Parts: C-alpha cells; sequence; structure tokens
RNA sequence: GCAGUCAAGCGGCGACAUUGCUAUCAUACCGAAGCAGAAUUCGGUAAGCGUCUACUGAU
RNA sequence: AGAACUGGCGAUGCGGGAUGAACCGAACGUAGAGUUAAGGUGCCGGAAUACACGCUCAUCAGAACAAAAGGUGUUAGUUCAUCUAGACAGCCGGACGGUGGCCAUGGAAGUCGGAAUCCGCUAAGGAGUGUGUAACAACUCACCGGCCGAAUGAACUA
C-alpha cells in the first residue's frame, strides 16, 4: 500500500527537475531492454506506475492531468526533443513474440528441434505429438501462435518506443 | 409484550449529599416490575451500591415518537454463554424500539440461545442516513423500488377435507 | 534387471497420455476427499493426524516468519 | 447472508428448449427480448445459488452446441499388438485380449494415425461418450489405450 | 515414569510435538510401492460363502 | 469406614413423568356444581397439526461421558490489514544485470550436498517456492504492469 506513496513523492519531486515531460506508450517489454533505455542517459529518467496513481499525481500543474492518462510509460527528459524523438525511432529491439503481434516458420513433420529446423539444429500445444522409443515427432503458424514461437526463441516482434503527447513543465 | 422504562438512582443521601450521582439509565421490559428488578441487577454489577442501600424515585414509560416510521436501529449488545463475556452490536429495521427489541431477542434466543438473564441492552440508536448499515442483510432493503415476490405460499382451512387441491399460487 | 530399466522406460515413453492432468484432478480433490473424510475410531487417527500436520504446519511458518 | 433476489429460445416450465435440443430442469425466466433470458431465485439459500449458476451453465453450453457443437477428439496408440478398432463401435485384439470389447456421429479421421473423432450437438452426451471409449499392471509401463486429445468445438 | 526448547488458556499450572536404557487369514469391482512380468505387502470394502413359551415328523 | 445437620419414607394415599421407593404438586368423611399444580394438547390420550423469530437434513439427528480436536458443513458476531490511488478471483505481461554468487565432485548454471544470502535498478523481483536439467533450458511461486468494478483477505467467538 505503502508503495504508491512512494511513487507518488517521486513524481512530484521529479516533475519539476526536468526541462519536459513526455509519455512511452509501452508496457510489455522485456526488462533487459528496459534497463538498457534507462541507462542509455542520465539526463532523463523512466517513469512508471499504475495509470490512475499517475492520474491522481498528474491539479499539480495547469493541463497536467489531460495527457497523464496516455502515460503508463513516463518519461522525464531535459534533452531536447529531437533527439529523444530521433532515438526513440530510430531505435529498434527485435524483441520476443507477443499474442497477436509474421515469419514463414514451419514445424517440420519429423523430429522437433530447439529452434524448429529453421537453421541448418539441436534435435530435442494441442499439437498431434507422439514419442517414438525416445524421440519427438508438418505444422504452421501463420495467443498458441505467440506461445509456439516463443518456445523456439523467435523473436520477430520489432517492438520500438514511441512518444504520443508533448508536455511543457513550465508552460504546459 | 416488551416495554421501556426510564429508572434513576439516587442511593440513599448520606449526611450533607443530598441527590447523589443522579444514576439515570434507560431499561427495556415488560412490566415495571421487571424493569426494577433488571435496574436493580445492572446496578449491582455497574457500581458497588446495592438494593438495601438504593431506592427508586419514579418510573415513566417513553414511548416513540413516531411509531409508523421505518427505521434501521443500531443496537449494541453485551451478553453472556458458555464462554466469558463479549460485546455485540447488531442492526435491525424496525419501526419501534420496543419491536426491534422484542425481535433482538427472539433473535438471539434463535442462534445464540440466549435468554433475558444473559442478555444486556446497552444502546439502541437510530441511523440517520443510509451506508452506515454494516450489516448487508439490513442494507439489502434499503434498495431502490424494492421488488421481491412470496412463491410457495401457505394457506389453512376448517375443513379437514378439500376437492380442490389448491395450488400455492401467489 | 537393468539399473534404470523403469526410469529408462519412463524417459523413452514419458507417461499416460493424460497422466499430468489426472494427477492433477487427484491433487486438487484431495481438499474435499479430507473434508469428506473428517466427517465420514478412525475418526480419533484422522483427528490426531490432521492436528499433528496443521501444528506442525503452524510452527514451521512462525519460526520462519522471523526472517521479516 | 439471507439472499432475496439474484440473477430462437423460449421460457416455460423445467421442460426447455434451445434451436435442436431439450432439457429438463425450481428457477423462474422471462422472455423479455427473445436475445436475453433473465434467471431469478427469490429467498433461496446457499444450495439455490448454486443451482441458479449451474442453470445458466447449462443453458450457455447448450447454445453454444447448438449454434457451435463439440467434437472430442481421440486417439489410441499401440506398442506390440495392434489395436483394432470397427464401426456400433468395437475394439479387438488390443494386448492379446480376447475378450473383445463393445461400446455404444462416430467415425474414423482421415490423415490423422489411430484417430477417431466424436460430435454430437448435446455437450453431455459427447462428453458421456469420450469418458465412456476412455474408461475401457504397473500403471505406467504401459503407454497404449484411448485417451482424449482435445475436446474442441464442431466449427474448429 | 524421570528433567526439559517445550505453551491455546491462564493462579505458578497447562492435551500438542521432539531429546537418554528399558473390527476378515484367503474369496476383490479399487489405488500405492523402484509393481519390466508372476509373486508380493500395504489403505479399500464386505461376517456372503471359505478356514411354561420351541417344534424337530403330525391331526 | 467413622461421623456432626436438616427434609421424605418409615406408618403415606391420589394426579403426572407410558414402565418403577428415592422426582414435581398434593396428604384423605360420601357427594353435586366450576378453576388449577405437576404433567399435557397429531393418534393410542380427555386438550389448539395456536401465533412470531431463525436454527438443523443426522449414511438410525432431535424429542451418565470420550468433549481435546477435524468439516473447502451451516446460521451470526470480535480483532488485524487491503479499500474506489480501483476489493479478491479470472486472464495477458514483467519476473532483469554482476551470475555459472563461494567449495569438491565427470556434473550442481537456484531446486544431489556445507554456509552467507553481497547487490545495481525499477512499477517489480529470492544468489530463488516448486515442476523440471546427465549438465542447460522452459513454466512458475511472493513480488509487480493492463482489463475488470467494492467491499474484501486472515485468525477466533455463539
Amino acid at each position: 500500500r505503502e508503495n504508491k506513496e512512494r511513487i507518488f513523492d517521486e513524481v512530484r519531486e521529479a516533475l519539476d527537475t526536468y526541462r519536459y515531460v513526455w509519455v512511452l506508450h509501452l508496457d510489455d517489454v522485456r526488462t533487459p531492454v528496459l534497463q538498457e533505455i534507462r541507462t542509455s542517459w542520465a539526463g532523463s529518467k523512466l517513469i512508471m506506475g499504475k495509470r490512475k496513481v499517475l492520474q491522481k499525481a498528474l491539479e499539480y500543474k495547469e493541463n497536467l492531468y489531460q495527457l497523464s492518462k496516455l502515460c503508463t510509460g513516463l518519461l522525464f527528459t531535459d534533452e531536447d526533443v529531437n533527439t529523444v524523438k530521433e532515438y526513440f525511432k530510430s531505435y529498434v529491439r527485435s524483441d520476443y513474440s507477443r499474442p497477436n503481434t509474421p515469419l514463414t516458420f514451419t514445424i517440420p513433420e519429423g523430429i522437433v528441434y530447439s529452434r524448429g529446423g529453421q537453421i541448418p539444429d539441436v534435435p530435442m500445444f494441442e499439437i498431434p505429438t507422439k514419442i517414438k522409443a525416445g524421440k519427438i515427432t508438418p505444422y504452421l503458424v501463420c495467443v498458441r501462435q505467440a506461445l509456439i514461437l516463443k518456445q523456439f526463441g523467435i523473436a520477430a516482434s520489432e517492438f520500438k518506443v514511441k512518444v504520443s503527447a508533448y508536455y511543457d513543465n513550465d508552460s504546459s | 409484550h416488551f416495554k421501556e422504562y426510564q429508572v434513576i438512582g439516587r442511593r440513599l443521601p448520606t449526611e450533607s449529599v443530598p441527590e447523589p450521582k443522579l444514576f439515570r439509565m434507560r431499561i427495556f421490559a415488560s412490566n415495571e416490575v421487571i424493569a426494577k428488578s433488571r435496574y436493580w441487577y445492572f446496578l449491582q454489577k455497574l457500581h458497588k451500591v446495592k438494593k438495601a442501600s438504593g431506592e427508586i424515585v419514579s418510573i415513566n414509560q417513553i414511548n416513540e415518537a413516531h411509531p409508523t416510521k421505518v427505521k434501521n436501529f443500531g443496537v449494541w449488545v453485551r451478553y453472556d454463554s458458555r464462554s466469558g463475556t463479549h460485546n455485540m452490536y447488531k442492526e435491525i429495521r424496525d419501526v419501534s424500539r420496543v419491536a426491534a427489541v422484542e425481535t433482538l431477542y427472539q433473535d438471539m434466543a434463535a442462534r445464540h440461545r440466549a435468554r433475558f438473564r444473559s442478555i444486556h441492552i446497552l444502546k439502541v440508536a437510530e441511523i440517520e442516513k443510509t451506508a452506515d448499515v454494516k450489516r448487508q442483510y439490513v442494507k439489502q432493503f434499503l434498495t431502490k423500488d424494492l421488488k421481491f415476490p412470496l412463491p410457495h405460499r401457505v394457506q389453512k382451512s376448517t375443513k379437514t377435507f378439500s376437492y380442490k387441491r389448491p395450488s400455492t399460487f401467489y | 534387471p537393468q539399473n534404470d530399466y523403469i526410469e529408462r522406460h519412463i524417459k523413452q515413453h514419458g507417461k499416460r497420455l493424460d497422466h499430468e492432468e489426472r494427477k492433477r484432478k487427484r491433487e486438487a480433490r484431495e481438499s474435499h476427499k479430507i473434508s469428506e473424510r473428517a466427517q465420514k475410531w478412525k475418526g480419533k487417527q484422522f483427528a490426531k493426524k490432521r492436528y499433528a500436520e496443521k501444528v506442525s504446519m503452524r510452527k514451521k511458518i512462525k519460526a520462519h516468519e522471523q526472517s521479516k | 447472508m439471507k439472499y432475496i433476489q439474484t440473477e430462437t429460445v423460449s421460457i416455460k416450465s423445467r421442460i426447455v428448449k434451445v434451436v435442436t435440443l431439450t432439457k429438463n430442469l425450481d428457477v423462474t425466466f422471462t422472455k423479455v427480448n427473445n436475445q436475453l433470458i433473465k434467471v431469478a431465485v427469490h429467498n433461496g439459500g446457499r444450495k439455490h445459488v448454486a443451482a441458479l449458476r449451474t442453470v445458466k451453465s447449462l443453458v450457455d453450453n447448450m447454445i453454444t452446441g447448438v449454434t457451435k457443437g463439440y467434437k472430442y477428439k481421440m486417439r489410441y496408440v499401440y506398442a506390440h499388438f495392434p489395436i483394432n478398432v470397427n464401426i456400433f463401435i468395437e475394439v479387438r485384439n488390443f494386448l492379446g485380449d480376447k475378450k473383445i470389447r463393445n461400446v455404444p456421429t462416430i467415425e474414423f479421421s482421415t490423415n490423422v494415425k489411430d484417430e477417431i473423432v466424436l460430435s454430437g450437438n448435446s455437450v453431455e452426451d459427447v462428453s458421456q461418450n469420450a469418458a465412456d471409449l476412455q474408461q475401457i499392471k504397473d500403471i505406467r509401463k504401459f503407454l497404449d489405450g484411448i485417451y482424449v486429445s482435445h475436446k474442441g468445438f464442431i466449427t474448429e
């Protein structure tokens, strides 16, 4: 319960500590990617939390609650908008497949492999699998598809960080 | 039938101390004798003055200002059972205080097997606003335009036979 | 015969086509089964076993709670 | 607590029809608009709460079966003794058992080895048939047998 | 039994665990065992069969 | 066993506990008229299948002892926390870096063994709660993000 107060105080303190306030539309990303984004610079700070808590915290300032609902990613940054947006639109990482988020991967009708035999591989869902006295033995995917792709280590999800709204810390 | 009587306590005045402590309290009972007995019993435990040294001055009945208004009475009760005594709180929806306490006693006998001997009335007050009724089964009746049927009605007849076999529609 | 005969068979053919589901369902029924048996001299033994298990679990939880 | 109220088809006495499937059911219904059916139980207890919920689930299952149907897919495998199945449904030659077994829309499935598919409008009937077929000595030593693969719908 | 970390209550006691020697035998629908198979024991169920009053023949 | 005290039987009817010495009322001329006590009011049994509250389905409920516990049985309350900053459950996702945290083993990368659990960061995380690995890996448990719309989670008491 007290964890909400920590985010409340941190946001209310860091609001004026940075030149610009930005909201990022990201809600499903691997933690290492988020940590890399956070450590990519020191002049900006990544803000996240509950959407409703942010709405209550974000009135503190004029028109502050308008774009707060579009957070729950929120970013405090002092650098110019041009650099931040250029990095966001250029930065991209091939993350793990997510539900209903296009390659021609197909499971061979024979022995199964860790990567599904796509590469020339290390032999090892409701599919008609069977055990061949020790071995396991086509199928295609193009939510179960995302799980199947993850089982084979496929990272077709080319997620890119994006910015939705612009707010001025001194002029809204 | 139950009734409400107000009693006061001014245990005999020692020299130079007339009208001591004006021990006023309210008692729920059927007749005046039972009300006085319960008042004496309560005094014998709340403090150390005995009945022999005490004296009843006046007993007056207290009716209800609006005996035709439905109220959600809040009831605080202290009672005892096979285990040590423990306080209890309940809410009853009734028109009058006397009816509310009667239903309280009946419910205590039903679920808690208690009786008049083991039941002590702490205080009774009316709930002035909605959403203050903690008990859900009482707040249920406070919904807007509550309407419900009464399926499977029962009926009685003087005659011991009937040629119709009537249905319980209602 | 062999040092891992049953282990070899399990590793080569796994288990029944629904062994996992059957075991999960049987474990799920344990809560209902325990309650049903508690109300059905064997009663003394069942009550003693249940009380001993409850006491052991409570003691283990309380002793380890000191870590926080 | 002491509850007071809780909540092409037709509503009448406990004999119900859905369009076809029919079933026999202490509750009441209302044909408000023929699209949503109200379920109401008055002065009920703990038992009534459970009884009311199961009626809605059964009605939903019947509606889904009528509109989509259910198909309990099944499959079987053998190691040494081939399992002989003929379609009345019969099971023979399993484990060398001379005691031929018999079971009361049932047909084989193409392009899937040793697969048998059961389908029907009523969910209960199909499920009971699948359970009966599955029902018919170290437990782990024999992988062979007949088991349900997936309880998919007819209109997959 | 001796002393005790022993402790829900509780007027200095206290069920609970741990530390020292001194209504089936087979007849089984059912599950477990490290039950590859036979065999096996265990919890399973059933007492079915195994192992001067009264009439036994009567008017 | 010894023994201080008060009541009935002893010598004591009759009503009732269907059944009786240890119980309750009541102690007594034969009678006519009405009201009670114990004890009763569905029948054997003369008397209301009376009124109101809920309680319980016992696989033999209900009409002096094993009584400490069990029930995810039921009917109602006390205490501690969460709670519209969005109750629990149900789902999707995060669930990370030094790291293969220190020691031998053929191997032990968190889950065959011995002991600390350092610590960056975040909305969030144990050098890990389990399934699982020959040795990896994957799911995941407490811990967090989104949908949902309000009262809920835990121990006791009658």
